C-alpha cells in the first residue's frame, strides 16, 4: 500500500 | 557515502554518438529510478529522461527533445547506468548529470505518503557538440570611438576572437603592467569558438607618456601574440 | 525559455525577508506538487521543500512555500548571510513522459555591502578587424553589485537582438561582478547607422554607452 506522490507513479 | 559519478563526456562532431556512464555506490542501486538532466551553458536545467527500477518495469521515459535518439539503459549488477546518445545535435551540448528519484515518508493515520524528488546527484560530465576544433586567437586593439580627452581616464584593450579550447593567458607589457588590468571570462559563439577581452584603464592625460602590449597566449594551440595598442592622444 | 519562470535574482539585508515566484501552467505546478531546491557553488542541489509546502528535516521554519493556481513561491525570513545561493524550483509535467521540469533559477544576494552600479564601456569594431570583413562591438561591464544585470543593444536607437552574445556575471577578485556583451556585424552593417548603444541595468537604474561609427 501506500500513495506515491510524483512522476509516473501509481 | 552516497554517490553518483558520471564519465564519458567529450568533444564531439555533429551527428556523432557518445555513451555516457554513471557509476552509483553507497546504496542500493537495483531499489530505486534514476534519471539523466543536463545543463546548457548559462541555461536552466532540463530532464533527460528516466529508467524505472525493475520491480516497476524498468522501463523507459524520454524528453521529446532527444526521443528516438537517445537510449537509457541500467545494469544493476554493475550498479551501472547508461546514456547511448546518437545523432547529436549542437544543441545537445550541456553538462550531463545522473540523479535518483529519492523519497521523504509520511505515516498518516491511514496510508503512508511518498514524496518523491531528485535525491542524489553527480556532479556531471561535459559534452560538447561542435564542428570547432583547436585554433588560436586573432588579436585586435580595443581603443575609444570618440578621441580621449586629458583629465580623467582612457580604457584600451585586446580583443581576443575565436580560439579554441578554453583557456587564453592575458598580460600587459611582459607583466609589467598589472594595475587596472581587467581581463574578462569569455563569451561562447555559437560557432563552438570563444573570445575575450581584457582591458586597461589608464589616466586620459597620460596617453603617449608610453606604450601598451598585449601579451596573448594559447597554449592549446601553441600560439602567442603580442599586439601593441595605440590610442589618438588627447588634443 | 525555462519550463518554469523565475527571477533571475533577488537581495535582502540579514535579517529581512524576501519571496522568490516560480511561474509555471496547468499541465505542471497547476496539476502536481512543488519542490524546492537551495544549491551552492560546486555542490549537489538540497531539498529545501516538497510536497507545496513541507520542510525535510533540518530546514528550519524560516523556510517557506506555497502553492497557488498555476505560481509557487518560497519564502525565507530572518536572512542569513549563510542563506546566498541559488534557489530552483521544480515539479513535474503531465505529458506523456512526465518530465521532472525546472525553474532557471535565482540567485539570492544577502547584501554585505553597499549597491555598485556598473561600469560600462563600450568599444566599435577597430579597423583592422573590418580589414578582416568582420565587426564587432565590445561592451565591458563591470564592478557591480548585487551580481545581476540585464544587457539591451540599439542601432539608431532601435532594439537589436540577433547578434549579440551576453557573458552571464562572474565575481570578481574584489567580491563584485563583471560580464560583457558582444554584438557582431557585417562592415557594411557597421557603417549603416548612425550610433550603437549598450544599455545596462542593475537594480532598476540603466547606465548606458553609445558609439558612432563617424567618430571612429
Amino acid at each position: 500500500k501506500g500513495v506515491r506522490i510524483g512522476p509516473g507513479q501509481a | 557515502e552516497v554517490q553518483l559519478v558520471e564519465s564519458g563526456g567529450g568533444l564531439v562532431k555533429p551527428g556523432g554518438s557518445l555513451r555516457l556512464t554513471c557509476v552509483a555506490s553507497g546504496f542500493t542501486f537495483s531499489d530505486v529510478w534514476l534519471n539523466w538532466v543536463r545543463q546548457a551553458p548559462g541555461k536552466g536545467l532540463e530532464w533527460v529522461g528516466r529508467i524505472k527500477s525493475r520491480t516497476d518495469g524498468g522501463t523507459t521515459d524520454y524528453a521529446a527533445s532527444v526521443k528516438g535518439r537517445f537510449t537509457i539503459s541500467r545494469d544493476d549488477s554493475k550498479n551501472t547506468l547508461y546514456l547511448q546518445m546518437n545523432s547529436l545535435k549542437t544543441e545537445d551540448t550541456a553538462v550531463y548529470s545522473c540523479t535518483t528519484d529519492g523519497f521523504i515518508m509520511i505515516r498518516g493515520v491511514s496510508e503512508d505518503y511518498y514524496y518523491y524528488y531528485m535525491d542524489v546527484w553527480g556532479k556531471g560530465t561535459t559534452v560538447t557538440v561542435s564542428s570547432a576544433s583547436t585554433k588560436g586567437p586573432s588579436v585586435f586593439p580595443l581603443a575609444p570611438c570618440s578621441r580621449s580627452t586629458s583629465g580623467g581616464t582612457a580604457a584600451l584593450g585586446c580583443l581576443v576572437k575565436d580560439y579554441f579550447p578554453e583557456p587564453v593567458t592575458v598580460s600587459w607589457n611582459s607583466g609589467a603592467l598589472t594595475s587596472g588590468v581587467h581581463t574578462f571570462p569569455a563569451v561562447l559563439q555559437s560557432s563552438g569558438l570563444y573570445s575575450l577581452s581584457s582591458v586597461v584603464t589608464v589616466p586620459s592625460s597620460s596617453l603617449g607618456t608610453q606604450t601598451y602590449t598585449c601579451n596573448v597566449n594559447h597554449k592549446p594551440s601553441n600560439t602567442k601574440v603580442d599586439k601593441r595598442v595605440e590610442l589618438k592622444t588627447p588634443t | 525559455q525555462s519550463v518554469l519562470t523565475q527571477p533571475p535574482s533577488v537581495s535582502a539585508a540579514p535579517g529581512q525577508k524576501v519571496t522568490i515566484s516560480c511561474s509555471g501552467s496547468s499541465s505542471n505546478i497547476g496539476n502536481n506538487y512543488v519542490l524546492w531546491y537551495q544549491q551552492f557553488p560546486g555542490t549537489a542541489p538540497k531539498l529545501l521543500i516538497y510536497g507545496n509546502n513541507k520542510r525535510p528535516s533540518g530546514i528550519p521554519d524560516r523556510f517557506s512555500g506555497s502553492k497557488s493556481g498555476t505560481s509557487a513561491t518560497l519564502g525565507i525570513t530572518g536572512l542569513q548571510t549563510g542563506d546566498e545561493a541559488d534557489y530552483f524550483c521544480a515539479t513535474w509535467d503531465s505529458g506523456l513522459s512526465a518530465d521532472w521540469v525546472f525553474g532557471g533559477g535565482t540567485k539570492l544576494t544577502v547584501l554585505s555591502q553597499p549597491k555598485a552600479a556598473p561600469s560600462v564601456t563600450l568599444f566599435p569594431p577597430s579597423s583592422e578587424e573590418l580589414q578582416a570583413n568582420k565587426a564587432t562591438l565590445v561592451c565591458l561591464i563591470s564592478d557591480f553589485y548585487p551580481g545581476a544585470v540585464t544587457v539591451a543593444w540599439k542601432a539608431d536607437s532601435s532594439p537589436v537582438k540577433a547578434g549579440v552574445e551576453t557573458t552571464t556575471p562572474s565575481k570578481q577578485s574584489n567580491n563584485k561582478y563583471a560580464a560583457s556583451s558582444y554584438l557582431s556585424l557585417t562592415p557594411e552593417q557597421w557603417k549603416s547607422h548612425r550610433s550603437y548603444s549598450c544599455q545596462v541595468t542593475h537594480e532598476g537604474s540603466t547606465v548606458e554607452k553609445t558609439v558612432a561609427p563617424t567618430e571612429c
